RNA sequence: AAAA
RNA sequence: AAAA
RNA sequence: AAAA
């Protein structure tokens, strides 16, 4: 049992503060001096968690996310006997924000894990049929755990970047028949078709904003996230937040999102080596 | 991906044209003890909702000083599906509880009743695709039936692509085996989208065709919600 | 027909019939009158004062607040205008700062704190409120010297008697609150009177016991 | 960990209201105009939940209960290798009554599931040895889920009626060896020996009342439920509620319960087709 | 259903006549820190209970304005049974916590102490049938020992049918393999039943014989509870 | 999710009471008249829980603990294919102390179970390789459940005594191949190398105290527990409590602990028959 | 017990002498949103901590009238270890949350802020032995970085015996296969031990040697914590 | 029943309050205990606004405790009909 | 885990 | 379960 | 799941 409730004690942001953040909106710039369509400074650090099979630490403005993978050997699901498994988790650590207490993932962490999961799974970036070992009897389970360490706005996009990066960074080990795993011997990297990005666009007033910071997220009517592969197919969409959005709003947001993705994808590819 | 979803006659597995809805059936005031109740059927997808009218929320530090708090539950019964679903809330059910709640949040004039809670409980009795939307619409109607003021009703429908054809109001087969599946909900009179998700994949153009077909389907559903409500009085 | 059923001084038990008929007995938590029967509600001792009967409870760790009782409390909390006090009952007792101060609380002001004992009287109490305490009395207020022994509140009248038991004991300067707690100041070996209290709860006389010890 | 506590914020029913409900008791009628020994209007709807293997929607006065079954294939319990399984659950949905919040079954839902379970199991209405497929290695598990949608008094009896009806309504599918289930091919109905009823009798004052409504349940001293098979063996008894009952009270209640069951059983048989 | 429960000599697997009880042993004031304590043994069934005297219930919106709230726990230790029971509360343990609580609710003069809670914790240390009743009786005695006023003590015993014979105070074998098993508890001086359940099956006549045998057994147990309590003072 | 917090509503012990308990400290005696280095009266009752495979009821002053074992047959852990299993649980029943409410083990019960577990496991008193049946495929799992019934100070030591005693008291049954357990036939006792004791030393002021009672535990700065085998090897140490301890404090405590253990071990051996 | 932990050259599996530490790296103010933050690395053991400064604790009956309440979480990420750890708190993690909390309780001048809570969240990102201590030290530094007053910093190191040699700051291999493993933490300037445990076994003499080696290692670590903190200002 | 008043259900989202001083026309005396749970009370709303719960007053003619008669509940929206 |  |  |  459990239900979703309207969040109560949130980041109450003063009236004057709102009025100011718009102000610069008229002129196409934000508090930090960026254009309504820019992402913040991006930083990616691979193999950051040394005992992960693959990891990436992602700094996006003040938002900070650490994605790590562990590969295990398993029986496959009966509904998918010719495919490895992908399991995505996101923890919003009480370390990220003053109001995140500890415990099992709230609807927020779960929604995050599921949106990333879908973007990954529905893009076919990770071909699960490639993770089979002896079909029907044993496959690889890719565990992707995503840890938000600093909550500074646009957590979803950063989780996606971190996830993709950790996957590309994943070392795979030789399997031995007798079926064990020799972790002394790396025999490759997880096979990915391509990267994927999620691009979140907040609606703040009459304005659409890419990659909202914390202050902006706390005054936004709603936001909408679009996931893209390099050929710029749409591979996931998710509206969130309490406000609604007009039809034209969503149309303009995807157009803007997609345009932003082109750049974000090049940037991500640079960081990943690909 | 395996079954043929569009047949040589160009129709769907249930005989529908790509631009055709499943039949709809609505019932109001079904639960005597709830402040508001509704059953919404869309083909084989069945949902019931109960609303428990604005009431002071006890905590009370969970309450809001300026508005009411919506509490919403999306849940599927164990026998609502083909194989028995465990009654414990899945990750999926948790996500959908939030998505549905956030949809209602744009409709319900919550500031009328500060420091209160309004409880919305929806159960999926039969799940043949689109239940989050059927759950949403039931909830919307149950609120209407409970006399909780709102900006508008919420109408919703899923569009998709199957075998390369953009289609309206997917049945379960189309959801499982199709290329994309995109539920959309609006307050149609206000032109406002309240629920928007896509899983699967589409080109940006497919997305725009699919979205335009969704609106047309939503207007038909909306008219129905409106008559349903007016029925007993007329 | 009016009759008492049990030999007086009997050992009585919950559910046990004491008497049949129409008496005029002050309601009591230890006796239950069901139409014309009267039963004991507790493990206790039957008794007959003149023409009325009563059950004397032999069990119970708890005190029941009675307006104007004198008790010794333990400060368990500090509120903005008063103290929360444990007087060993089901309900916690309150002590208004205005009562202790005989005036309003001044700006920035902070007498009693947690772990302090306070001899006080119950200024207010009824089925619908927690006991309010008052220290505006002689010898009431904070407890500085001495010790405090805890005992079953139901045992207090047995440490008393016709004032008998009290006299015996102080031969040692003790005070016996209704609370079921006892203030004392004796030196530390003399204090080992404590062992003689324990034996009273252990046998609801001891004179002999303290001369030899 | 967990404990049972005396319920706090309940349906506080005004003094005057109590005095009125008795009033008509002197003359052998209740608020709704029925005799102390009548059941309310009964309604049963089979195959109501289309994706259930068997279902029945039960309306008893304003109380509304939906029972559904799903059959699965399993290994048998080791303590019962020659028998299928029966698993009963009851949810008291927050939809039934204003004071039922969501979550895992409280003592009430659990007690309900267990009383129905016993009545079913101890009556032998469902012969579990009939649900075996290959003895010791595979049996049918009958999942019975019972959902109270409208809480209007005498929930237990209605759950029992719904349960029996859903069982009689259960479709069974052909099993294929290779061992799968072909759900395209119904090959029969769950085999039941007979129906069963539970008859709840509330004590309200000097009065015994069959099938209490909500108002009556909220002023009753206690209630007692007796389960019967058609030969009118007693196959389950459960006293509940905070009040006690005299020996004669219970004696008269069973006599009344049993008398009521005769009628209820005929009625149920009519609805079930049997 | 398999073992012979009544032998050719007409006695039971433990040598008892059908109308004979298992031996009983009671101990009071066993726990120094509890306001009230008791151990009740009935053959191989062992239970201990602790009571924590009326105390203001913190919440406090869980409290009652007119009376005290009883909080009760029935729980079996992992080694109380033949095969280790998991310590997590089973559905059965939850049911029995409620049934036992409701039994006590008719005994304990709760209105004496409004807005309070009285905690009753009972543990099953050895489970050879009838433990809910042994747990109940322990609880009753622990309340008595704690000086919490009551209408009466509670005495209880299970009756059943085995191989067609109505029998008194079943051992575990009789419970598992017998035809019916019917625990009954009363406040005997007041002629009031507090706990009543049957599992298995009986004709209405068997039910009446069994019930009459239960009362006779309960009177013997009741006398014992009464002496036990009076013992230390006498 | 979950976190450790400083305990709030605890046994608030009055100022005067503290001052008194020290008083007699100057002269080397405590409230109950014992010397800073004495244990309270010890009592052990074996086979106390009749349906346990092995049990011991332990009374140490007013503290009361009941340890029981159940043996089962299992597959071994993969990290230990040539060894039986030991699983230790401790419940602090709401029966022990007014402030212990029911539920899953709090950090206290868990910490207790783990300290006993370690002392048992790290001492090698119970050789787990002796509990194998058919190596790699089946071993004995020793379930040790420990129930605190009366909380009167120094719970840890008593749990250890009870645990050891219950183990020594454990009956083992004949296994039958076909692999069942014939519980009609006891074929021995769990094989133990030797007993083990834990000795808790509280620091109260300038004073070190063995086997603190309840009052003393509530005024102690911290405590430190040392576990010993008969050869007086240290086989477990655990500091607990909010206060710190000087280096010399800990040095003197082990010296005192070890000295006490010699006596405690003889005493325990007497009770166990060994 | 199987691998050779001390080689014929008398050194350890990582080449260290028995009295040598793993390299240490500290970082402060890493999290913008926390009142205080730190990363502590000790060889391959990595931890991060965030502190959320004294704030009124809502309950508030959980608060303390005289001091602040410390709330502390020790937790290991699923990928912090060799095989994926389930993210649900283990018994071990629960114990260590308490042990670490109690260590901090002796350091943090809590009575400065009555009725408040101070939250300390530490995550293990890489676990190669000694993480409870690395978690502790991170926490200590995060408190320092947050300006929450303290008596002293906390320094800690595990000592052990491997193949009969007393050794300083064990790597994971030494912990798994060694004879004893004894984490110790102090406020070194005050000579006070805050965390003390041993698992495995030692003679009383070994215990005293091991303990003396631990102090010497802790003084080196302490100096580092002190410089780390002073670094940005100098 | 609160320490200085009663909590009253007037069928709204918010519960109503009834000050003992209003019913008593004076302060509450030491040890004092008119209306209890299950009682009906005809009253007027002396105070209410978006920021507070409704306070009731019985200081009016025919207001106060309800002794005789019955009470029927209906939809508040139906009262003018 | 994902899908309903 | 234990070990990290 | 049921039985203790
Ligand atoms: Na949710
Ligand atoms: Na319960
Ligand atoms: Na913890």
């Amino acid at each position: 049992g459990h239900m979703s409730s309207t969040p109560s004690n949130q980041n109450i942001i003063p009236i004057i503060k709102k009025e100011s953040i718009v102000s610069l909106f008229e002129k196409g710039i934000r508090q930090d001096g960026r254009k309504l369509t820019d992402y913040r400074p991006l930083s990616i650090t691979l193999d950051y968690a040394k005992k992960a099979d693959g990891s990436a630490l992602v700094k996006l403005g003040t938002t900070m996310v650490l994605a790590g993978t562990k590969l295990e050997i398993d029986k496959p699901y009966e509904d998918t006997p010719n495919q490895g498994n992908l399991i995505v988790n996101v923890e919003l650590l009480p370390l990220a924000y003053e109001t995140f207490e500890p415990g099992p993932p709230d609807e927020n962490a779960i929604e995050l894990a599921r949106v990333v999961d879908r973007s990954l799974r529905d893009s076919k970036a990770l071909d699960l049929t490639k993770l089979v070992i002896e079909p029907g009897k044993s496959v690889w389970t890719v565990w992707l755990d995503v840890y938000v360490l600093d909550y500074g706005g646009n957590v979803l996009d950063a989780c996606t970047l971190a996830s993709v990066a950790a996957l590309y960074n994943t070392k795979v080990y030789k399997v031995e028949q007798h079926i064990s795993v020799n972790k002394n011997e790396v025999v490759g990297k997880l096979p990915l078709n391509y990267p994927v990005v999620t691009i979140s666009v907040a609606k703040v007033d009459k304005y659409l904003v890419v990659d909202p910071d914390l202050d902006e997220e706390s005054i936004m009517d709603a936001k909408i996230s679009f996931s893209y592969t390099p050929d710029l197919k749409i591979v996931g969409i998710q509206k969130s937040g309490k406000g609604s959005m007009s039809l034209q709003d969503i149309d303009q947001a995807e157009n803007t999102a997609r345009s932003t993705a082109v750049k974000l994808l090049e940037e991500l590819k640079k960081h990943l080596g690909i | 991906e395996r079954p043929k979803l569009i047949l040589d006659d160009g129709k769907r597995t249930d005989g529908r044209k790509p631009d055709e809805l499943r039949s709809i059936k609505i019932e109001l005031g079904v639960l005597k003890n709830a402040d508001g109740s509704a059953i919404f059927e869309m083909g084989n997808t069945k949902a019931i909702a109960a609303v428990y009218g604005p009431k002071e929320m006890h905590p009370r530090h969970l309450s809001l000083p300026d508005r009411a708090v919506l509490r919403v539950r999306y849940h599927m019964t164990p026998f609502s599906t083909d194989e028995r679903k465990n009654p414990a809330p899945s990750r999926r059910e948790i996500e959908l509880s939030k998505v549905i709640r956030e949809a209602l949040e744009s409709a319900v004039l919550v500031e009328l009743f500060p420091r209160t809670a309004i409880d919305v409980f929806t159960e999926i009795l039969q799940a043949d695709a689109g239940s989050r939307l059927v759950s949403l619409m039931a909830a919307s109607l149950a609120l209407a039936d409970a006399g909780i003021p709102m900006r508008d009703l919420i109408a919703g429908v899923a569009v998709g692509k199957a075998d390369g054809v953009i289609i309206l109001d997917l049945n379960e087969t189309e959801a499982m085996w199709g290329e994309a599946d995109m539920p959309i909900a609006m307050m149609p009179s206000l032109n406002q989208v309240t629920l928007f998700q896509l899983n699967g994949s589409m080109t940006p153009d497919e997305f725009r065709q699919a979205f335009d077909l969704a609106v047309k389907g939503i207007n038909i559903i909306y008219n129905l919600e409106r008559e349903a409500l007016k029925s007993k009085y007329v | 027909s009016q009759e008492i059923v049990l030999q007086p001084r009997s050992i009585v038990v919950p559910g046990e019939l004491l008497a049949e008929g129409e008496f005029q007995i002050p309601w009591s938590p230890y006796i239950l009158k069901i139409n014309s029967k009267y039963y004991s509600t507790v493990v206790g001792l039957f008794d007959v004062k003149d023409t009325q009967f009563e059950v004397i409870p032999l069990e119970g760790s708890f005190y029941y607040p009675k307006i104007n009782d004198i008790v010794i409390g333990l400060v368990e909390d500090v509120e903005i205008y008063g103290w929360v006090v444990d007087i060993k009952a089901p309900y916690k007792a309150y002590l208004p700062a205005s009562n202790l101060l005989g005036r309003s609380i001044n700006v920035g002001e902070d007498y009693l704190d947690v772990g302090d004992y306070v001899i006080a009287r119950i200024e207010n109490f009824d089925r619908s409120i927690d006991p309010v305490l008052s220290v505006k009395g002689k010898d009431l207020g904070r407890v500085s010297n001495g010790i405090v022994i805890d005992i079953m509140p139901v045992k207090v009248p047995r440490v008393i008697g016709n004032k008998s038991m009290y006299e015996t004991l102080t031969s040692c300067s003790i005070f016996v609150a209704n609370n079921g707690r006892i203030w004392a100041t004796c030196s530390r070996f003399s204090e080992e009177i404590l062992i003689e209290a324990i034996r009273k709860i252990e046998n609801e006389l001891t004179d002999r016991i303290k001369q030899f010890i």
